[PDB]
């Protein structure tokens, strides 16, 4: 919750843990390199929400 | 448990009556309200050992009426039609030696 | 026929035939194929359901006993082909072309 | 086509048994499950791009549902809508402090 | 070397799991007893596949 | 074999597969590792895989 | 116990590194499930489970599971077996 | 495999690391390791713990 | 537009609180 | 919603009732033969009883012709709204994408 | 059959697109009819895989 | 016909059970069960095998894939 | 030779040994030296052509 | 270089076939030559022949039991003779006009040209006839799509009208049941018609069995029909379709529907003549025509549109199926179906699955590339058994036999007739890799046999061809260095 | 496995009718639906959801939708009548899980009936007698249906 100026300043900083992906790939996680980040948008939803038989 | 499997839809899965109890925050009042809705789940589903009248019925997709019934949907009132269809052929007759082209409508279409 | 899952019964004396050892080649529920005493009927059943006579208590493979090694006074000095350490190169039957 | 809901009660059938509208009404007795009332029967559109297995997207679950203007101002969206009480914004209202210790202490106290 | 590749691994356990396979064994298993897709459909197209 | 089905088993099936994961009875009367009474699950969480 | 594998969380980041380049970092946490199955339910274990947490490694938390087996009464005397009313109850209700 | 049933362990199966994808694996050594007039031992050794 | 534009009819406009123009058809002027 | 259910006209329940009531006057039978037990035209879909309610279509200028609105502003969703947007997707605690619930 | 749906209904009955498949057949100077084969889609799952990339 | 439902329901519930475990008896009711089912077992094998077989269980399952089929030396 | 990377892995067979062994098969001369390359050939995994 | 193209003659033409054959430039190397030596008047006598003839043209009643599995053609002229109609859905997609009309005479195509031949003496062969259809009153055709559905029923009327028999032949029943437009009966009350259908109909029928229907005397026709200055009266059942589809614009629009519904009363009556009636596609006549019922408020008349309780002009709906037991066609078919009074009447039916397929998920198709852009909007299953009255002929693809002969037709004819490779035969593989890898396209389904006929044009890994000439430039480089 | 278009073509510059090229917004895309969204000339609330990639796109998955509930209601030759549990014939007295709920259930694999049933849609004219028991006229006829082992024309006799 920065800004990209106050994020590599941290980055920089060596504050935070962050690894490095190459800058056209789609990093590590197999739900955003499949469909994207409307993908991992609908992932999210299915394991806070809709995993939950609700009463 | 064929009424209980309706009533609880997708509830049940694989077997086993599965409840996530999420109303409240605490953890205490969740496993109280999931055993009354347990309970309340039982006791409607319980209704199928009173009498037939409260077993659920079965769903069957019955097909339409096939080729061969279908067939039949040009006799009904065969005799009828054909006493009917030799009027309105003098109708017709009587009625193209005034106009060139007689629609139905003329014949025996009743519009108003 | 009425029974869902299985029906256990009473500990009999068998052999094993076969056991897959490999996951793929034995999913969950593992099963070896054992042959009973009385009747020798080959039947494959549960690896829960076998038992087998056991040489301790803390072993891994407790089926197979203990073995003694060899002493040796100054044992400082041995000597082992690093080429041949298992001696595969050598041959204790004799062929007919080492005339 | 355009057609009147029928129903019929087990004491006109010749043999009596439960109908799938008052065991939907008992599902939603027990669940407090809203029947929406002007709800159409001909809208009933699945959200292909997950539940169908051939598409890249593929959740079992339907993730949205095919409704074009589906906003704030209607009711339904407000009573099925997750409230932000103890959410990521909560996290968010009380750790996110220009000064770190300003969230884990005070600094007369801790002077 | 070993018998079988990864991917030859993965589809001779199935083999295996749906030739032992029951539907009334599958009590509680979740999603652990669904039964090999590929074979399983099969069976259930039997009428129209007809050899 | 081959594997040929109907698709709307298929569409049945790949559904039914993801509704029902955490459908699963843990402690069930039975053998050993599958059956039990208690199911302690203790998930580590940490910044690298080696930690 | 045996331990069981969980795929990590991994999320990334996409943001400028002046208009002129985009950086690419990901946040990530990688976790392992240890599955603990007794057939009996044993508070004394249940309180060396717990205590776990106050010796773990540097940067390094856990979260407990605990599915357990319980006894629930259906009284059909607080929740019995009716038939319907007369009346029946309809969608305005 | 197996380790009880393992003894002589079967070595490079071709198990194809090709058909998955991790081809971004790239590493970064310090500058001048072989030239001879950038010395050996200096401060410029702690970079290369830095990830 | 949407669905029933073609039910307008000329009775639906507000005719005695405008002036409008004899040649062209405009509307010339607003009553207060 | 988007369509709004039109009247229900006398006798457009099958063929035989519009043929008995429009077409010719004269048809014997009114109607196709009905089950004592009840029907249910909207399937999975319950419908309230009493209520005038139309089938899905068959037919793909029914659909286009239809007066159905297009979505125009922003889309919403009762659950995926604390998340902004699919690249602002909030997440409050990192667990994993597979974790089960116990 | 690929994916449960037979070569001529998957790959939408183009020749340039199945001869492909034959193309292992035909330079082992074998028979396709000796062979059973069934194909399973491991990645980007798609409503159509008719193209040379996937050929 | 035969039986009660209250019979049909606990038969039913022993025998769909994760795994059915036979009971321990009295030696009484031991002799009870052996005798009856040497006395069942003459109607369940062929008549090759009714008088003079090897084993109580022998020709009540259809295919059984004995150890002794092979070694006829 | 043994391979140990992988690089080398990719060209190990036993089937092509059966070239490179009959290779140094026919350069030997003399039996006494053909006889003992033979043995340590069939006491390796090596198919024989 | 061995070309024997100057050196060839022309053989003497006998039928339509033996005159479709192109110049000898074109296909001097996709059929090649053969040279035999016979002993007249001297010993060599060199005759350059072609080592691929076209089948032969035969009548029906020339072809046998010998012939099946083998291929035979008919004429152009016996062509715009039997058929007036047209043809099939796709059978027509192999006769262009430079090219042979040529049959595949199957297993099944024997079976139903015997019982023709039955058919044209059927009073003493009745006990025969009810024994081949077990009493029903005809054959009903089912199989996949793409099989010889059409193809045979082209074929028996072939059979029958060569054997002079009056036929009602429905070229493609889609015109009926999902015609253009339709209108209601103006002599029969509830009942339709597809007056574009029945004009072409009636003018058709009319032209095929002139030699029978103008000796048709009409028993149950009434003589005070409407008859302009100038016409005569209808005195025959030739007559009869002529006074219904020869005339002007509107009035052709009721004239057929009085003409349509007494051709069904006047074949209905007669019991001594036998009258094979061929439909392609009954099971679109067993279901619902995809027309609807106009909205009752067209009918009412309205004197507004804002009060008036309607919304035709601002929603639209579906309305209940017409189905194919009100159209005045189909009536008359049913009547003789059901009714047990007509033992003269064989209906040697079949099905089509022209339908545009559907397989769970369904964009929008392209414009541009749409196989099935005229194909059928009804997914719906059929059942010959239970929904149809007549026996079921189950018929599957092609077995490798006559697989064989209908692909030597497709691709030797072809080039013969100078529709094919021609001069780039070098380019193309020889006849038994193409039969190897189009019975693997298509998995000898006939429909895509001729298709991938067409799509051997876009063969990329072919390299048989490629070796060959390899191989002979390597042999010659080779010869000219022995002779060195 | 289906051909039809389902995404939107993305945004550019404003593309010319030539040869492997087609107008983003025109007739022929989508059946005609994208007169919706186009613009013919070559307010701000009006004119930003047609520019708006994921607006476009929730329009075509709603029209792809629509596609896909009238070609699965077409092939609908059957409807569902609530028949009682006593009336019902073999192989629906057994305990029929919901859908998505269970493993997709044979019908009677011992009887060698491997199908879904689900799918299983039954002939009107087999239960005349419990879908109309208060006529007592046989509205439908009996199905007639052939005899597989008589001697007909496909046994060549
Ligand atoms: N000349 C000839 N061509 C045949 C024969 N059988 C099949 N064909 C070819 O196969 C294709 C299929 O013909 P149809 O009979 O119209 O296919 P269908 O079964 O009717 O297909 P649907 O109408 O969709 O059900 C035709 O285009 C013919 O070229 C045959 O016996 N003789
Ligand atoms: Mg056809």
């Amino acid at each position: 919750n920065v800004s990209y100026w106050t994020m590599n300043k941290m980055v920089r900083g060596g504050n935070l843990l962050v690894h490095r992906v190459h800058y056209t790939g789609w990093g590590t996680d197999s739900h955003l390199k499949k469909g994207g980040w409307e993908h991992r948008w609908n992932k999210v939803l299915q394991r806070n929400v809709l995993q939950y038989s609700r009463i | 448990e064929r009424r209980l499997r309706i009533l609880a839809q997708h509830r049940v899965g694989m077997g086993v009556l599965k409840l996530d109890a999420d109303k409240y925050e605490d953890q205490a009042d969740n496993v109280t309200f999931g055993t009354t809705k347990l309970s309340e789940l039982l006791a409607d589903a319980r209704k199928a050992q009173l009498g037939e009248e409260y077993w659920p019925s079965v769903e069957l997709k019955v097909r339409k009426p096939s080729g061969q019934s279908k067939a039949h949907y040009s006799l009904i009132d065969n005799e009828r039609i054909e006493k009917r269809s030799r009027e309105l052929y003098e109708k017709y007759r009587d009625a193209k030696k005034r106009s060139l082209f007689v629609t139905p409508m003329e014949t025996w279409l009743e519009v108003k | 026929s009425s029974a869902e899952q299985r029906i256990a019964g009473g500990p009999q004396r068998a052999v094993i035939i076969q056991y897959h050892h490999q996951p793929f080649f034995n999913p969950e529920p593992r099963l070896v194929k054992v042959a009973f005493q009385c009747d020798g009927t080959i039947m494959e059943v549960p690896i829960s359901d076998v038992m087998i006579w056991q040489r301790r208590y803390h072993g891994p493979e407790r089926t197979v006993g203990d073995e003694s090694r060899r002493y040796n006074p100054a044992a400082m000095r041995r000597y082992v082909d690093v080429t041949d350490p298992f001696n595969e190169k050598t041959s204790n039957t004799e062929h007919f072309l080492d005339k | 086509g355009v057609h009147r809901v029928g129903y019929t009660h087990p004491s006109t059938l010749p043999v009596p048994c439960a109908q799938r509208w008052d065991l939907r009404l008992a599902r939603a007795r027990i669940f407090q499950e809203y029947i929406e009332e002007k709800a159409p029967g001909a809208w009933q559109l699945e959200d292909e791009r997950s539940m169908s297995p051939e598409f890249k997207t593929f959740t079992g679950y339907p993730m949205r549902d095919m409704r074009p203007g589906y906003g704030q101002n209607l009711p339904d969206y407000i009573m099925k809508k997750r409230l932000p009480n103890n959410t990521h914004y909560e996290l968010f209202a009380r750790r996110d402090i220009p000064n770190e210790d300003n969230a884990m202490y005070g600094k007369y106290l801790y002077d | 070397f070993n018998e079988f590749d990864a991917k030859g691994r993965e589809y001779v356990q199935y083999m295996r799991e749906f030739a032992r396979f029951d539907p009334r064994k599958s009590r509680g298993n979740g999603q652990k007893g669904f039964p090999f897709r590929d074979a399983y459909l099969t069976k259930m197209n039997e009428a129209n596949q007809k050899t | 074999f081959p594997f040929q089905w109907k698709t709307e088993d298929w569409y049945e099936y790949e559904v039914a597969k993801v509704r029902n994961r955490r459908f699963v009875f843990e402690n069930t009367e039975e053998d050993g590792i599958r059956g039990s009474e208690v199911t302690y699950k203790i998930v580590l969480e940490g910044f690298w895989d080696h930690h | 116990p045996h331990v069981e594998k969980l795929e990590p969380w991994v999320r990334m980041a996409e943001f400028w590194t002046s208009e002129m380049s985009t950086a690419h970092y990901e946040f990530r946490k990688f976790f392992r499930v240890i599955i603990c199955k007794l057939p009996f339910q044993s508070t004394e274990f249940e309180k060396r489970m717990y205590d776990i947490r106050h010796w773990l490694h540097r940067q390094t938390s856990c979260e407990f599971h605990t599915i357990y087996r319980r006894n629930v009464i259906h009284d059909s005397a607080v929740f019995p077996t009716e038939h319907d009313p007369a009346t029946p109850t309809t969608h305005e209700h | 495999g197996d380790i009880y049933y393992d003894d002589t362990r079967g070595l490079h199966d071709r198990s194809p690391t090709w058909m998955n994808e991790v081809p971004e694996t790239r590493y970064d050594r310090l500058y001048g390791v072989n030239h001879p007039d950038i010395a050996k031992i200096g401060i410029r050794r702690h970079l290369n713990v830095e990830y | 537009p949407e669905v029933a534009m073609h039910r307008n009819t000329v009775g639906l406009l507000p005719a005695h609180m405008w002036e409008t123009d004899k040649k062209t058809g405009k509307v010339k002027s607003v009553k207060d | 919603r988007f369509p709004p259910t039109p009247s229900e006209t006398p006798a457009t329940q099958d063929w035989m009732a519009y043929t008995a009531k429009y077409l010719d006057k004269q048809f014997t039978i009114s109607a196709e033969p009905a089950p004592v037990y009840n029907v249910n035209k909207l399937w999975p879909m319950q419908q309230i009883p009493g209520k005038v309610d139309q089938t899905p279509f068959e037919e793909d200028q029914t659909w286009l012709l239809h007066s159905i609105p297009v979505q125009q502003l922003e889309m919403h969703h009762h659950e995926k709204d604390l998340q902004d947007l699919p690249f602002i997707n909030h997440e409050q605690f990192p667990r994993s994408l597979e974790w089960n619930a116990p | 059959t690929v994916m449960g749906k037979p070569l001529s209904l998957v790959l939408d009955n183009k020749a340039w697109l199945m001869e492909m498949v034959l193309m292992p057949f035909d330079e082992a100077n074998l028979d396709y009819r000796d062979f059973d084969a069934h194909i399973v889609s491991e990645g980007h799952a798609m409503p159509s895989i008719a193209n040379e990339i996937a050929a | 016909r035969a039986t009660t439902d209250a019979i049909r329901a606990a038969w039913e519930g022993v025998m769909r059970e994760d795994v059915v475990r036979l009971p321990d008896v009295t030696g009484v009711v031991a002799l009870y069960l052996t005798l009856v089912c040497i006395r069942e077992s003459g109607r369940l094998v062929p008549e090759e095998l009714k008088e003079l077989s090897s084993g109580l269980e022998d020709g009540v399952r259809p295919g059984v894939r004995k150890l002794q089929q092979y070694p006829l030396i | 030779l043994e391979p140990c990377t992988p690089r080398e892995w990719l060209q190990f067979s036993h089937r092509n040994l059966a070239y490179a062994y009959n290779g140094a098969l026919r350069a030997c001369h003399s039996l006494p030296s053909m006889l003992l390359l033979y043995k340590e050939m069939k006491q390796r995994g090596v198919k024989v052509d | 270089k061995k070309s024997l193209a100057a050196m060839y003659m022309r053989p003497p033409v006998t039928c339509y076939t033996d005159a479709c054959e192109a110049p000898v430039a074109m296909w001097d190397g996709a059929i090649p030559l053969k040279e035999t030596r016979k002993l007249k008047n001297g010993v060599p006598v060199r005759t350059v022949s072609r080592t691929y003839s076209h089948p032969p043209q035969l009548t029906p009643t020339q072809l046998s039991f010998n012939d099946i599995n083998s291929m035979y053609c008919v004429g152009n002229d016996e062509l715009i003779q039997f058929f007036p109609e047209g043809l099939g859905g796709r059978v027509f997609q192999t006769m262009p006009p430079g090219h042979p009309r040529g049959f595949l005479y199957r297993k099944e195509t024997h079976l139903l040209n015997l019982f023709v031949d039955k058919v044209q003496h059927w009073h003493t062969k009745r006990s025969v006839l009810s024994s081949l259809t077990n009493g029903r009153t005809g054959f009903i055709v089912d199989g996949p799509t793409g099989c010889g559905k059409s193809a045979l029923m082209c074929q028996v009327v072939h059979f029958a009208r060569s054997r002079n028999i009056v036929t009602l032949y429905v070229p493609d029943a889609k015109v009926w049941t999902h015609g253009e437009w339709c209108w209601p009966s103006t002599i029969l009350p509830g009942f339709f018609d597809a007056p574009d259908a029945a004009r072409s109909f009636l003018k058709y029928f009319a032209v095929a069995n002139r030699a029978t229907l103008t000796s048709w005397k009409l028993r149950c026709t009434p003589k005070d029909l409407p008859t302009e200055q100038g016409e005569r009266q209808p005195q025959n059942l030739y007559e009869l379709c002529e006074w219904g589809h020869r005339a002007v614009a509107p009035a052709s629009i009721d004239r057929q529907s009085v003409c349509v519904k007494f051709l069904m009363d006047e074949l209905s009556e007669e019991k001594k003549l036998p009258v094979v009636i061929v439909v392609d596609g009954w099971n679109l006549f067993s279901h619902e025509t995809h027309f609807r019922y106009p909205h009752p408020d067209f009918l009412r008349g309205l004197a507004s549109f804002n009060e008036s309780s309607t919304d035709i002009d601002l929603y639209p709906q579906e309305l209940p199926r017409i189905p194919a037991s009100r159209l005045s066609f189909v009536r008359g078919l049913n009547k003789m179906i059901l009714s047990g009074d007509d033992p003269n009447k064989f209906f040697i039916t079949c099905t089509t699955r022209d339908f545009k397929p559907f397989d769970g998920i369904s964009g929008f198709p392209n414009v541009e590339t749409d196989r099935f852009a005229n194909s059928l909007d009804e997914y719906a299953p059929y059942d010959p058994e239970k929904d149809s009255h007549f026996h079921p002929i189950q018929i599957g693809n092609f077995d490798e036999y006559e697989y064989r002969s209908f692909l030597r037709f497709l691709i030797n004819s072809g080039e013969l007739a100078g529709l094919g490779w021609g001069p780039l035969w070098h380019a193309s593989s020889d006849f038994e890799r193409k039969l190897y890898k189009i019975g693997f396209l298509s998995g000898r389904n006939p429909q895509g046999v001729v298709d991938h006929y067409h799509q051997e044009l876009v063969w990329r890994y072919d390299y048989q061809r490629t070796r060959q000439k390899q191989y002979l430039l390597k042999r010659r480089m080779e010869g000219m260095s022995r002779g060195a | 496995v289906s051909t039809g278009e389902f995404d939107h073509p993305p945004f550019q510059f404003r593309q010319r009718h030539t040869f492997n090229t087609t107008p983003l917004h025109d007739a022929n895309r989508f059946g005609g639906r994208t007169a919706y969204l186009r613009e013919i000339g070559p307010k701000k609330q009006g004119r930003r959801f047609k520019k708006d990639p994921r607006t476009v796109q929730f329009n075509v998955d709603v029209w792809c939708a629509q596609q896909t509930l009238r070609k699965r209601w077409k092939q609908r030759d059957w409807e569902v009548i609530e028949i009682p549990f006593r009336l019902v014939p073999r192989e629906q007295q057994r305990v029929i899980p919901e859908l998505y709920t269970d493993i997709p259930q044979m019908t009677d694999p011992a009887r060698n009936d491997f199908s879904n049933i689900r799918n299983k849609v039954y002939d009107r004219e087999e239960l005349q007698g419990v879908l109309f028991p208060a006529a007592g006229a046989m509205l439908y006829p009996p199905l007639q249906r052939v005899d597989k082992q008589a001697m007909t024309l496909d046994k060549y006799l």
